[PDB]
């Protein structure tokens, strides 16, 4: 799993 | 309107990684070169996983820009009557298509079209140099993809199952019912959806036949024996015919495995070599199991200088939530920035104990997980994240361990903001925001990756009832009773929690981040003692509530659907903190300095611990209990209840959404470098931080076989054309  | 176009002054940042590359040894450089080539090759498949016209648009753009670079093409376009702003809009559009590997935003799942008249762009394309060199190919590509490149018909605006959306993970005639039946079949067959797509056709009667196509180099022909070759047959499932095939994106993955084999020669240790062999197996046969074994060997490779991962990893853009989009990154460790995260790992096992659920709902043994800060050289696919927790195989995450990764040169590209663009904050808040955003983000990302995704025990039952926990002694804190819900064989987190799984897990991880950020030991791990940890905490929470407001841009009210997992998660956290009342967070609509509707977010620093922490603790316990029991019913109840967007007073979120859109800022595109092999050495090629720079980065990206990749994509597109 993992914004700006 | 502007919702479905990229603005001509969209920010473009260049990935900064000359120093990390210059650190690398010659062997490490050739290793990263071949891995980057494999990743770039595989990222082309995202085009096929995005929209039916995306491969054609890519082929057309890359042909156009091979014939003429942006500056050559400008002269033609302006001689053909375009304006500089229209040509700039075309450049921005091409750069968007390149940066997303498709004509839909990877962050938002919305289509974007070129911001200029279609007839003028036709004048440009048909008069171009590539058109004069290949009239048949260019004219065919244009007639095939042009109006779809521009059409904003309402069913084309968003990615999604059914008729009101667009997806190529399924055929056009597929609905959520078809995806649910496919997922039940896949669970019954212990075949993971990650590297699969689903196509539905009908016979003369109208009876639906289902094809579950696996992504593989090899097709449906006799190859060396695998667990995959037995599965290539027809089945009947609840009266429906299913056909498991493979050979999807076959020549693309062929290039990928070529480059992976070449990288295998320059591997540092046997862990990397075996993980690469297993990746080759996974991509050639179609085995998610081979990818699992490669990921196991990869977890075993601790602290390498060139970190990497590749495959059909994340399941964000599958409208059902189980199939994986292709990605692949190559990065260099940054030991100085990784120091703080290894520090966070040092006290991580003892940090988990503070989480608001009993150790019976926590992983059995804490495995010392690798956590590095990385500098990216390549991140192929549709988007570059800030950090990753991988692998997503929860069995591996519970037995062997996992890796946490913080992309440093991506965090740095995203750190910069201007005062004007910081919307919905009062001037007193903006200064603390500017001063503390970066360090607060280090904190939040560390907590999100290590203690968020890295925490949680899923209760799995065997086929012989062998619970991985103690059914007799483990008690459910929300009911006081023993455990009654759990996962079975073949059932995974994505499998049971389909459309909300990504957003739900993300919400849990970032609630963990917000919660454990009050812990002063954590704040001193990042070197923030009480003199400044105060402000880093307040900034983390203010950023969270502001993100919860801003998330309304990523909500389709007509479909009652959330288009982005993290933003839905942050809206959920905002509604949760609004729920406790007591004047903690307050969204108040105002009128802006420019005379347009604005809003203001007020967050009280004092009530963060007295009001915010109890609500977050309650919420985290609910989330974790429902996740560990796999209670899809109650989990959906909770999450889809908080994620509900309503115009109810006082918040009036639906009216706020118009303000959030009317003051939205487009996410910047990121230019990535290329690597070249001068026979002996490896050199790094950087590019201007512009639309033309990104275009050039993709024109020089495939020097050996670019025109062949264009035709591979065109062929794979035309073959499946009947599905949409
Ligand atoms: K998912
Ligand atoms: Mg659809
Ligand atoms: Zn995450």
């Amino acid at each position: 799993v993992x914004p700006w | 309107d502007t919702q479905y176009i990229l603005p001509n002054d969209i920010g473009v940042s260049s990935l900064d990684c000359r120093e990390a590359f210059r650190l690398l040894s010659p062997t490490e450089r050739l290793y990263a070169y071949h891995l980057s080539r494999a990743a770039w090759y595989g990222g082309l498949a995202v085009l096929l996983q995005t929209s039916p016209e995306a491969p054609y648009i890519y082929a057309l753009l890359s042909r156009l820009f091979r014939a003429q670079d942006p500056d050559q093409l400008r002269q033609h376009a302006l001689a053909e009557g375009l304006t500089e702003e229209e040509y700039q809009a075309f450049l921005v559009y091409a750069a968007g298509v390149y940066s997303n590997m498709g004509n839909y935003k990877s962050f938002g799942d919305t289509k974007f079209v070129p911001n200029l008249p279609k007839e003028k762009l036709e004048r440009v394309i048909l008069g171009s140099e590539a058109a004069q060199q290949h009239p048949e190919e260019v004219r065919g590509l244009w007639q095939t993809c042009g109006e779809l490149m521009f059409s904003l018909e309402p069913r084309l605006r968003h990615l999604g199952l059914g008729k009101e959306g667009i997806t190529t993970y399924f055929s056009g005639n597929c609905t959520m019912e078809d995806a649910k039946l496919a997922q039940d079949f896949l669970d019954s067959q212990n075949l993971s959806a990650y590297n699969t797509r689903l196509f539905k056709e009908v016979d003369g009667e109208g009876k639906p036949y289902y094809e579950v196509r696996l992504a593989s180099v090899l097709g449906s022909e006799p190859s060396l024996d695998s667990e995959v070759t037995s599965k290539l047959k027809s089945y009947e499932f609840r009266g429906s015919p299913f056909q498991v095939t493979r050979g999807d994106y076959a020549p693309i993955l062929q290039k990928v495995v070529e480059q992976l084999e070449k990288a295998k020669a320059y591997a540092a240790n046997s862990h990397q070599g075996q993980m690469l062999a297993q990746y080759i197996e996974s991509f050639t046969q179609g085995s998610i199991e081979a990818h699992k074994r490669g990921s196991r060997f990869w977890i075993q490779d601790k602290g390498p200088i060139v970190e990497s991962y590749i495959g059909f990893i994340e399941s964000y853009r599958d409208p059902f939530g189980s199939r994986g989009e292709f990605e692949g990154f190559v990065a260099v460790v940054n030991k100085a920035m990784s120091a703080k995260f290894e520090r966070l790992v040092a006290s991580a096992e003892q940090l988990l104990k503070e989480l608001p659920w009993p150790p019976t709902f926590e992983k059995d043994k804490f495995l010392t997980p690798d956590f590095t800060s990385l500098d990216v050289l390549t991140f192929a696919g549709s988007g570059i994240p800030a950090g990753i927790n991988i692998p997503n195989y929860d069995d591996l995450r519970q037995t062997e361990g996992f890796k946490n990764v913080s992309l440093g040169n991506v965090l740095a590209v995203a750190y910069a903001t201007q005062r004007e663009k910081l919307t919905f904050l009062e001037e007193d808040d903006k200064d603390l925001y500017i001063l503390w955003k970066g360090p607060s983000f280090d904190v939040q990302v560390g907590l999100h990756a290590l203690l968020g995704h890295g925490s949680g025990k899923l209760f799995v039952q065997d086929e012989k009832g062998a619970f991985n926990f103690d059914q007799e002694t483990v008690i459910n804190p929300e009911t006081g009773e023993q455990i009654q819900s759990w996962y079975r064989s073949g059932e995974t987190w994505d499998s049971k929690f389909s459309t909300i799984a990504s957003s739900y897990e993300e919400c849990r991880a970032e609630s963990v981040g917000l919660y454990l950020c009050l812990h002063p030991q954590v704040l001193e791990i990042f070197g923030f003692e009480g003199a400044d940890a105060e402000d880093v905490i307040y900034v983390n929470w203010l950023n969270m509530v502001r993100a919860g407001l801003l998330a309304l841009e990523f909500y389709t009210p007509e479909a009652f659907n959330w288009r982005q997992a993290h933003m839905q998660a942050r809206f959920v956290i905002l509604r949760v903190l609004l729920e406790a009342g007591e004047g903690l967070v307050t969204i108040t609509p105002t009128t802006g300095s420019d005379g347009r509707p604005d809003a203001r977010v007020r967050l009280d620093r004092s009530k963060i611990r007295s009001v915010g922490k109890p609500a977050l603790e309650r919420f985290l316990r609910r989330l974790q209990v429902l996740k560990s029991t796999g209670d899809v019913a109650g989990g959906r109840a909770l999450y889809e209840g908080y994620a509900t967007v309503t115009d109810a007073p006082p918040e009036c979120f639906l009216t706020l959404r118009d303000t959030v859109l009317l003051r939205k800022e487009s996410r910047k595109l990121i230019v990535q470098p290329n690597t070249r092999l001068e026979g002996s050495d490896v050199q790094l090629l950087e590019y201007e931080a512009s639309a033309a720079g990104l275009i050039r980065s993709f024109s020089e990206r495939f020097p050996e076989d670019g025109p062949e990749l264009e035709e591979i994509l065109t062929q794979l597109a035309t073959a499946d054309a009947r599905f949409w």
